[PDB]
Parts: structure tokens; sequence; C-alpha cells
């Protein structure tokens, strides 16, 4: 009450922005802030003198430069790249016939957070995460698994080590914060899509050599190893080429799981196809079976995107209805897309 | 005309028929068909704006719906004199229905944006001013029936047009999911009141005329109904055979068969544990030791002799659960004991509740369906004999719990004769007294009771009792949504808000997180103590995620009052389902050095969340609970509260015999618990004892 109208004069009139640096163990905090100006603050209010911690920012008086208050300021590229939020509307009921694959990871997506008891009733402690892979280009069908995992906890998806390869290290460090800001958001989940590290070779901008890119992946696991980190952030990882990864990534984690993605079979293509054309009204002669029955070795993306070609001409005529006379004939274009392209 | 078939796209072809109307009527659609049929022509769907009026005035139907698919806009306002409007509307109404279901037997339409949006777009002008009885009743589609209704009091909407059972199945089905979001549900026949013979007649005719497949919803209904009013009104509505249906009714053979059914899936240990406690003679709690034999035995008489002979010592309140078990034993089936149950009342000037008020409460609470009708007038006359010695405070707390429970619409009013003693003026004791006293009398519902009692009691005003009085007005109307309109006051007492959101909102989905969260964040300090108390109602949906999460941070608070009310807010609403996170949380809770009953009330009540009336045979072993109560009683050393908790866990542990469930799955609420869960929130000395009856 009166304290608010008392210390406002000590605060007053303005107060600067400092950078919290180091402490005399007597709690006289030596700071380097522009330009390299120090101070000694043992002040009684608002602290929490400990946790403000080295390597932070402070707010200093003019006379004389005592930090009377502190903030946590981001923004920054740190928090921005993790979020927000999202939970897109797709579900794990979208992909059928592969339930054998997701019912495996079902307990892996379920047991952390939801339904935790029989983890600790067994007490065997399986919090080892997951690894993913499959042909040819997959992992958005696993995003169709990941879009379902958005029903629980919180999630971030990252792509590649690219943020390290943009320049000479720089270490892992942008991965480090992304790893330890998931501790700030713990419990959470983090996934890196299709690790290209040594799978792809050349770099954008400037990078080298192999070992610094080798070790930034080696440190990626060794930080996640870790010494000694309980933090989850249940780690989801995927690459569609099992070759290039260093095989030692499996044993520390995830040890138990790397999902095998089977290519779609005849009835799986039938199970998958109608989910798309459910919304797009087919004409009388349009049939799901015969087309995909004759066609072989398709992809869920194509069998989803084969409906888009009819979404051109029928929409060029501005028609709500698909026509198989086109959908047959137009399929040649997507057939030409796979054949010649 | 020839202008609609023009290659030019220049606007517009709409409303041009209003300028020249009667003259184009000499032509026909023969000139219109080549424009719309032939493709690669300009203004294909644009001519439908002029054509929809021509096909509308000619009374032809099913053609207007096809031409209005592209428009979606001008269908609202279309050419005005209401006479041709309501004429062509009623002729199109009766004319569209015949164009559907002509196959016959569906296929159903085929909520599509064609029919449903069109019938609703015109239904706005239909429900605005003129006529009545639109196509919603004629078509039979239940989707348009949702949009048929307008905001109105739904007490008169309980009646509907009768039809076949085949369509009545889907009718009531979609009407149920329509009324779950609405305050009134098809299950309101329980609460309402009403009380007219209509709900009992239709309720007994829902299984008509089949007497075989009707075993469900009838036999299971009469044996699961604790009140006799249902088995009374439905008995007069039960037409099967003649006069001999009373065997399964009256809850005699009902409670007799389901008791043996509980013995089958049971049962609770009798000789082992209770004789071991008999070697320990009487515990120093004098509190929970009486309610043990209440639920346990049931029915055995010999232990009842030890019950009464002991409690003849009159010491403190221990007679509570004993004399309660005096009636509860024989009343487990029927009738029973109602002769010698009220005898100790007048036999034992009380001068307080713990002496002569125990057995006086017995006949009221143990009744459970009586009335009958002697118990009503007997209790009314017995309480009219003793007045000044009760008096207005301690025993008047429990007394209404024996009336409004059995019958909410009972004609006999005991409130007035029991409110003539309100002159005592004591502000402190009257809080917990007048609270449920006036709350447990009756459900009311006529809106006249609150006005009467407010005018005659206040007079003036009590400056205190009026707080809980408006809470009674809020509790009167059940989830009528008027409570958020009654919270605009927001007095500094703040007791209005907690009970207003708790009781005033009852629905399947929570939906109260915004208001429950707003009152705690915007509320004044010390109010957060009583905020979690709303968890006994709206948390019955999914308590696993919300409850332990929230209350985890408040369970570590150093304040004993908020700690008492935290584990309390979890309480019964979280004891239905078990989990390992609870069992793993029990650690470090009993290892605290904090004194006062709050510590052993935090831990021991948390032990009761493992199961309710389950075991031990079948299923969970009792040796684990015996080891826990044996190792936890070695501290302090007494601290007789450890002798309070070792009987406390076996209250609900060793009683069994009652599945709840919630109470209840049929969605009544226990009228004892809440009332009793209210008073100890400030428990100083004896008030937590009146809550032991549980
Ligand atoms: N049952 C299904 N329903 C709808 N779409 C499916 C189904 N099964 C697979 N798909 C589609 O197959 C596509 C394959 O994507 P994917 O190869 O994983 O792309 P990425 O290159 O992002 O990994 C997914 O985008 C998904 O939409």
């Amino acid at each position: 009450e009166e304290e608010r109208s008392k210390v406002d004069d000590l605060r007053g009139t303005p107060m600067s922005v400092g950078t919290l640096e180091e402490i005399i163990d007597d709690n006289h905090a030596i700071v380097s802030t522009s330009v390299g100006s120090e101070h000694y603050v043992s002040i009684l209010s608002f602290v929490d003198k400990d946790l403000l911690e080295p390597g932070c920012s402070v707010l200093l008086n003019h006379k004389v430069h005592a930090v009377i208050g502190v903030l946590m300021d981001d923004t920054d590229p740190l928090v921005t790249v993790m979020k927000v939020e999202k939970a897109p509307q797709e579900t794990y009921a979208d992909i059928g016939g592969l339930d054998n694959q997701i019912q495996e990871i079902k307990e892996s997506v379920e047991l952390p957070l939801t339904h935790p008891e029989y983890y600790e009733e067994m007490g065997i402690k399986p919090p080892k995460g997951v690894i993913l892979y499959g042909p040819p280009g997959t992992g958005k069908t696993l995003l169709a698994k990941a879009v379902a995992n958005q029903t629980s906890a919180t999630f971030l998806r990252v792509v590649g080590s690219e943020l390290i390869q943009k320049y000479l290290g720089d270490g892992p460090k942008l991965v480090r914060e992304l790893f330890r800001v998931a501790e700030e958001h713990a419990p959470s989940i983090v996934f890196i899509d299709e690790i290209d590290a040594i799978g792809t070779k050349r770099y954008d901008s400037n990078s080298g050599g192999e070992r610094e890119i080798q070790r930034t992946m080696l440190e990626l696991l060794n930080q996640l190893d870790g010494f000694d980190s309980r933090g989850d952030v249940k780690v989801i990882m995927a690459t569609n080429r099992i070759e290039t990864l260093d095989p030692a990534l499996i044993r520390p984690g995830r040890i138990d799981r790397k999902i095998e993605f089977p290519l779609p079979d005849e009835k799986t293509k039938k199970r998958i196809f109608q989910i798309h054309t459910s919304r797009m009204t087919l004409a009388d002669d349009v049939t799901l079976d015969d087309l995909i029955m004759a066609k072989d070795d398709l992809s869920g993306a194509d069998i989803k995107a084969i409906c888009t070609e009819a979404g051109l001409m029928a929409l060029r005529e501005r028609r709500m209805k698909v026509t198989n006379e086109d959908f047959k004939k137009s399929k040649e274009n997507v057939l030409y897309k796979k054949q010649e392209g | 005309m020839s202008m609609s078939g023009e290659v030019a796209k220049e606007w517009q072809e709409l409303d041009d028929a209003e300028k020249v109307q009667r003259e184009p009527l000499l032509t026909l659609v023969k000139e219109i068909v080549p424009y719309n049929m032939a493709h690669n022509a300009e203004h294909e769907a644009c001519d439908l704006l002029m054509e929809i009026e021509q096909v509308d005035m000619l009374e032809k139907d099913i053609d207007e719906n096809a031409y209005a698919k592209v428009c979606l806009y001008l269908t609202s306002c279309v050419n005005y004199v209401p006479e041709p409007e309501n004429s062509a509307l009623l002729r199109c109404a009766l004319g569209v229905f015949r164009k559907f279901s002509r196959f016959p037997e569906a296929l159903r339409l085929a909520l599509m944006l064609n029919d449903m949006e069109l019938v609703e777009d015109i239904f706005t002008s239909c429900k605005d001013v003129v006529v009545q009885k639109q196509m919603a009743f004629m078509l039979g589609r239940h989707g348009v029936f949702l949009e048929l209704s307008e905001d109105v009091e739904e007490y008169e909407d309980l009646t509907e047009i009768m039809s076949n059972v085949q369509l009545n199945s889907n009718f009531l089905a979609l009407a149920r999911e329509l009324d779950i979001m609405e305050p009134k549900v098809p299950d309101d026949i329980y609460k309402t009141h009403l009380e007219n013979n209509r709900f009992g007649g239709s309720g007994s005719q829902v299984d008509s005329a089949r007497m075989n497949l009707a075993s469900s919803f009838v036999n299971g209904f009469v044996n699961a109904a604790f009140g006799q009013d249902k088995l009374l009104t439905d008995d007069g509505n039960k037409w099967l055979y003649k006069n001999k249906d009373h065997g399964m009714l009256s809850a005699a053979a009902s409670l007799g068969m389901i008791l043996l059914w509980d013995v089958d899936g049971g049962l609770t240990q009798i000789d082992k544990y209770l004789y071991s406690s008999e070697d320990y003679i009487k515990s120093g709690a004098l509190l929970a030791c009486g309610i043990v034999n209440s639920g346990v035995r049931n029915e055995c008489d010999p232990a009842l002799a030890l019950l009464s002979d002991y409690v003849l010592h009159n010491s403190n309140t221990m007679r509570l659960g004993s004399i309660f078990g005096l009636g509860l034993a024989y009343a487990g089936s029927n009738r029973e004991d109602v002769l010698t149950l009220l005898l100790p009342v007048m036999g034992d000037s009380k001068s307080s509740m713990e002496v002569a008020g125990v057995t006086a409460l017995a006949c009221g609470m143990i009744a459970v369906g009586s009335c009958n009708g002697d118990v009503t007038s007997t209790i009314l006359q017995t309480i009219m004999e003793k007045s000044e010695t009760e008096l207005k405070d301690t025993y008047a707390r429990w007394l209404p719990l024996g009336l409004g429970l059995n019958h909410l619409g009972k004609g006999e009013a005991i409130e007035a004769i029991l409110a003539a003693l309100e002159v005592v003026s004591e502000p402190f004791r009257s809080f917990a007294n007048t609270l449920v006293d006036v709350c447990a009398y009756a459900g009311s519902g006529n809106v006249l009771k609150v006005q009467q009692l407010l005018h005659i009691c206040s007079e003036h005003f009590d400056s205190k009792e009026k707080e809980e009085d408006k809470d009674k007005k809020e509790k009167k109307d059940k989830d009528k949504k008027e409570a958020p309109a009654d919270m605009g006051a927001h007095q500094g007492v703040a007791v209005l808000g907690i009970a207003l959101i708790a009781m005033g909102e009852e629905i399947g989905a929570e939906m109260a997180l915004r208001t429950f969260g707003h009152l705690l964040r915007y509320g004044e300090p010390t109010l957060r103590r009583a905020v979690p108390l709303a968890l006994a109602l709206i948390s019955v949906s999914n308590p696993r995620l919300n409850i332990l999460d929230t209350l985890s941070k408040f369970s570590h608070d150093a304040d004993p009052e908020v700690s008492y009310n935290s584990i309390f807010a979890m309480g019964m609403v979280g004891s239905g389902t078990n989990n390992a996170r609870l069992a793993a949380m029990l650690r470090q809770l009993a290892q605290y050095h904090a004194k006062d009953p709050n510590n052993l009330f935090m831990v021991r009540l948390a032990q009761g969340l493992t199961h309710l009336g389950k075991g031990t045979l079948t299923l969970c072993p009792y040796h684990s609970d015996r080891q826990l109560m044996s190792q936890v009683a070695v501290a302090g050393l007494l601290t007789v509260l450890v002798s309070f908790l070792d009987v406390r866990n076996i209250i609900l542990g060793k009683s069994h015999y009652v599945l709840y469930g919630l109470v209840a799955a049929m969605q009544p609420r226990m009228l004892v618990t809440f009332d009793e869960e209210l008073r100890p929130l400030p428990v100083s000395v004896r008030v937590g004892q009146a809550v032991d009856v549980v």
C-alpha cells in the first residue's frame, strides 16, 4: 500500500534496462550492460535473488543503477519457432488398416500423460520415446499420427539440422535451447522431420567440415543422452532412409521403437480413397475400386491428390461433382505425373 | 422472355418481374426450358431467380427447391401482401410433403443445404407473425424440429404429437440429444413436479402393452428407487393384473432381493475385525465407532443389543451411528422398527442434539419412503411436542433431512412451525443451522415460497440469513440458467457466487470452467478457500484430468483451511474411480509434522478414493489396508485422532453393502452429504461429528 508510494521515488523517475551477468556471493551482483556498466545490488524486494541467475537481463536505476525488478522477455526466435499451437483437425481415425502400426505407438502416445498408472504399477519405466521411418517419402501419414497426438500435452515439429549448417558452429546451440526450452514447456513432445544430416550432403550458406556437422548430430543425441536429463519432451524422430543415421542413436533412445511403414495394399487404398471423395460428390459411373484396383504401388498422397485433377476441370466448369470420364482420363495426368515425372 | 437468354452478362435479371408481372403470365415455361437445358449458354442459374417466382405462384413444388440451390440469398425476401404469401405457403407446405417419401419408406433426404436451409429461411417469416404449424410436424424430419422451436418456457413443451413407436424411438432419441444442452431433459420426470398423473401414466405406458420385454425399466426401476413416492404414483398407474402388484412394490421384496444380491458379490468381514475391536473395547474418538455396525449389520439383532446398551451411557454423540443402526438394521428391507424407533425420542427437554436429538433424527433419516403415511404425522406431532428445548439451532439442522427427501411436494408444511423459534437471534450458530434447515425442507418450485418466507422472516431483514435465503431461491430452480442472471449483485460476502455456480448449473458438459475460473481469479483474498467446493457437482464428468491437476498445487499450501477444503473438494466426486497416481501420492502426506485434524483428514479421506463399497473377497485384499492403518497409528502416540482414522477408513471400507454409484447414476444427489459437507468447512468441535453419519 504505502510501500508502493514509497519506493517509487527510489525507482523514480525512470529506470534503465541492464543485463544480469555475475554475482559476488555476498549477493552484490556484478553486471555487464551497455556499455559494460556494473553495480552491486543486494535489495530486499521482488527477489527471488537466486533464480534471476547469471546470463539474463535486469532493470537498473539511474542513481545509482540498482536493479529493482526483472522480466522474462521473448518473443525472440527461440519461442517463435516452437509454436503456435496448433492441433489441426485431422485425427488417427483417418488412416485405417495401419492401426497395427499405430496401436504399437498407441501405448507410446497414450501412456505418457494419459493413462499413466500401469507404467508405474509395473514400475518398469518405459519412457524411451519413439523413432520413425518408412518408404518412399512418408512421415506425413505419420503426421496423420502426429496430428492425432495433438489431443494430448503439447508438441513442436522441427525439420533437420539446417539451423546449425547455416554457419560455422554455433555448436548445436540452437538445438540446445530447442531441447532445453522443451524442458521449459515440459511435459511436451518434440519431433524432427526426416533427418537429412549426412543423408543430404551439401549445405546452404557456409558450413564444414563433416565432423562439425557429424558432432552437431553427435551432440544432438549426447545432449539428449543425457547427463543427466529426466526432461520430457518425449522425443519423436524420423528419417525415411535408415542407412545414413549413425546406428548408435538407437540404444540410448529411442531403443524400443522405429515404426516400419508398409506400402498401401489393394484394400488399404480402398480404405484410404473414399475418405477423400466422401466430400467430393462422384458422378454415377464413378467407382473407387476398379481404378485403384488396376493401379499398383501408389502413395496415400497421390490417391489423395488424384482427386485434385478433377477439382480443376469440374471446377473450371464450376461443378460440385466429380466425373469418372474425366477422373479416368485426368488420372492419366497424375499417371503421367508418376510415369514421366 | 427473350432478355433472360441474352449472351450479355450485364446485370440484372433479378426483380425485373416485379415491374411487369401480369403481362408475362401469358407465356409459359416452354420458352424458359431451352435456356436452362442447353449448355454453353449465358445466365444458366441466373434465370432461376425469375423462374423461382413463376413456379412459386403456380403451386408446383419440388421445382422450387431445385431452382433455389444456387440463389441461397433472395429466397428470404421474395415478392408484399401477406394473403398470397400465407396461401401459396400453406399450399406449398402440404404440397412438398407429398413429393417426399413416395418410394415409399424413405430413402431420407437428401441437414442438406437445399431443403433444410430453404425450409428454415421461410420458417423465419413463418415464426415471425402469421399462421402457425409449419412443415416441421408434417414432414417428420427431426433435423427441422430442432429449428422449429423458439425461445420459450419449456414447462409446457413436454407434450408432443403421438405417433408409432418405430418413429417415436428416433424421435425421443434426437430429442434427448437436443435437450441435454437445454436445462430441461426427458429425464425431468424425476425432479418434476409436475407431480400430475400424466408422467406416471406415460411412464407406465412406455412399455405398453408388452408385459414380457418390460422386465427392464420396471423391475430394475422399482428395486433401484429408494423413495416410495415413485412406487406410490406408479402403483396407481400400474394396470398389470389386479391389486397383487404390491408384492414387488413397497420396496419390501425389492430391497430383500437386492440385499441378497449384494451378499452374493460380497461380503464384508464381521467376526474377525469387529471382535478384534471388541477386545480393544471402546475407542477414544466417540465419533465414528457407531456408524460401523449401522451399515455392517444389517440385519443381526444381537449386536444391536450391545449398541443400545452401550449408548445408554449417553456420553457425547457416540449414540449417533448406533441409534441410526438401530433403525437401519431392521429397515434394511422393511418396514421396519418405526414403532420402537420413535420411542426413545420422547423418552430421552433434550436438551441438545447429542442427547435426545440422535433418536429424534433416526426416524426422520432412516425413514426413506415414509410417510406411509403414519411417519409424517408422527414426526410432525413428535416435533410439536418439544419446541423450546430443541430449540432453533442444533437439532433443527438435521430435521428437514427426513421430509423433503421422501416427498418434495408434500402438502404438510413443517417449515412454519419450525420457524416460529427463529427469535433466538444468534448470528453464529444460525449460519450452519438456517442454511440447510430452510434448504432441506422442500424443493419448492412455485416461486411463492421464497417470496412468502422472505417477507415474513426478514421484515426488515436478518442481514445474514438472507444470504443463504437467496441461495435457497437459487437452489430451488434446478439449472434453470437464471443463476448467472442472479449473480450480478456480487456482495462482499461472496458465499452467493460459490453456491450459485455449483448448484445453479447442472449439465453433462462442464462449460463452467470460464465462470468458475473467473470467480477465483477476480475474487478477493480468502475467498479462494471456498472456491474449490463447487467440485462436488460439475466435476462428475471427467474428474481425472481436472481435479488432481488443479488441487495438486493447493494441496501443498501451508494454510490448514484451504488444505482442509482442497482434499474435501476432491472428496466423494473423485472417489468413484481409482488410479496409481493417487496411491503413489499417498506417500509423504502422512509424514508431515503438522498438527490439528487437517493432517489426518487430508490423508485418511484420501485413502477412501481407492474404491467405494467394493471388496474384499472379491476383490481387493483387506490386508494392505490393515497394514497401512497399523503402521500409521504408531505415531504421537495418542493423539487419539489415530484411533479416529483407523475406524474412519473402515467406515466406508468395511461397510460395503451399498454401491454408489454415484450417488447417483439416475442423477439424484445425496441430500445428507452436501449439507453435512458444508458445516465442517469451519469445523471447530462437534460439527464434523454430525457429518460422520455418511
Ligand atoms: N487413410 C488416409 N486418409 C487420408 N490420407 C491418407 C491416408 N493414408 C495416407 N494418406 C496420405 O498420404 C500422404 C503421404 O504423406 P508423406 O509421404 O508422409 O509426406 P511427407 O513427405 O510429408 O512425409 C499423407 O499426406 C496423407 O495425407
